[PDB]
């Protein structure tokens, strides 16, 4: 940068998408307890396909 | 069951069969065989002692234990997996799978020529003597009382020596009483429920704890947060 001379940085940019210096709370993660109870139901509706 | 198999010695029932006047031919004799009876009629499985033994198979075939009365599992010893009833009607015969046994006697007929087999059976408890030994109950005790009563006024009746009323009380308090010790030995405990209801909410079903000696069947099912 022109004034500083201090400021530098390497070739990698990107973002964290969180909320307030935290972890980031992925879509995966908000959706995924929802798949888990989807595929333990599932699991119930081909046992009794099943018997 | 709710309480405890504290065991005594059989002529414990003698003790209160022979305070009945009409009972005082009963013998040890007598009251051996009609125990058996009815320690088989009801088929109470708190009654038998648990035993595990290991046994060699020489070709499809092995030995079994003398005290043996039945089986709750055989399973391999090197694997440890659990073996189920034959279906097959050719097991060892050849022309020209998963494991699995029958027993008819003495003899074990399993699907495996050369192999080691653990087998979990249920025998009678004995006494120093070599004679049944049986539950302290007064539930189980009034209720043989009851049974062997019940016998020994049948065959009076037969002869016309008890009244078909006295016969009749004896049947009718009999039977309350079976369905009484029937409940008594069979409706679980505490724990035996935490066990039932371990197996009972399952978000995901447990379908093969056969496998295993049902050792995981109460086991709590553990969802991890998200």
């Amino acid at each position: 940068r022109l004034n500083n001379p201090s400021r530098c940085h390497f070739g990698i940019v990107g973002s964290i998408y969180n909320l307030n210096d935290s972890r980031p709370f992925s879509l995966v993660d908000m959706m995924k307890p929802y798949n888990y109870l989807y595929d333990a139901i599932h699991d119930r509706l081909n046992k009794a396909i099943a018997s | 069951m709710v309480n405890n198999i504290n065991w005594v010695k059989l002529p414990v029932i003698l003790d209160r069969l022979l305070r009945h006047p009409l009972l005082t031919d009963l013998n040890l004799e007598t009251a051996i065989q009609y125990t058996l009876d009815f320690i088989s009629a009801m088929g109470l499985p708190n009654v038998y002692v648990d035993k595990i033994e290991t046994i060699d198979i020489k070709e499809y075939r092995g030995e079994l234990p003398c005290d043996l009365i039945s089986i709750n599992q055989v399973r391999l010893h090197k694997n440890g997996i659990a073996l189920r009833a034959m279906t097959d009607n050719f097991n060892a015969y050849p022309t020209h799978g998963e494991p699995s046994f029958k027993t008819q006697g003495r003899v074990i007929f399993t699907s495996i020529k050369h192999e080691k087999v653990d087998i979990s059976y249920k025998a009678i408890m004995l006494d120093d003597e070599g004679l049944p030994l049986i539950p302290d109950n007064p539930i189980f005790l009034k209720t043989l009382e009851l049974y062997i009563k019940k016998e020994w006024f049948t065959i009076l009746f037969d002869m016309g020596k008890i009244s078909p009323a006295v016969l009749n009380n004896t049947q009718q308090e009999y039977a309350f009483k079976a369905g009484q010790c029937n409940n008594e030995f069979v409706i679980p405990s505490v724990s035996e429920m935490e066990a039932i209801t371990n197996m009972w909410n399952q978000l995901i079903p447990r379908v093969t704890e056969f496998r295993r000696g049902f050792k995981n069947l109460g086991d709590k099912e553990y969802i991890r947060v998200h």
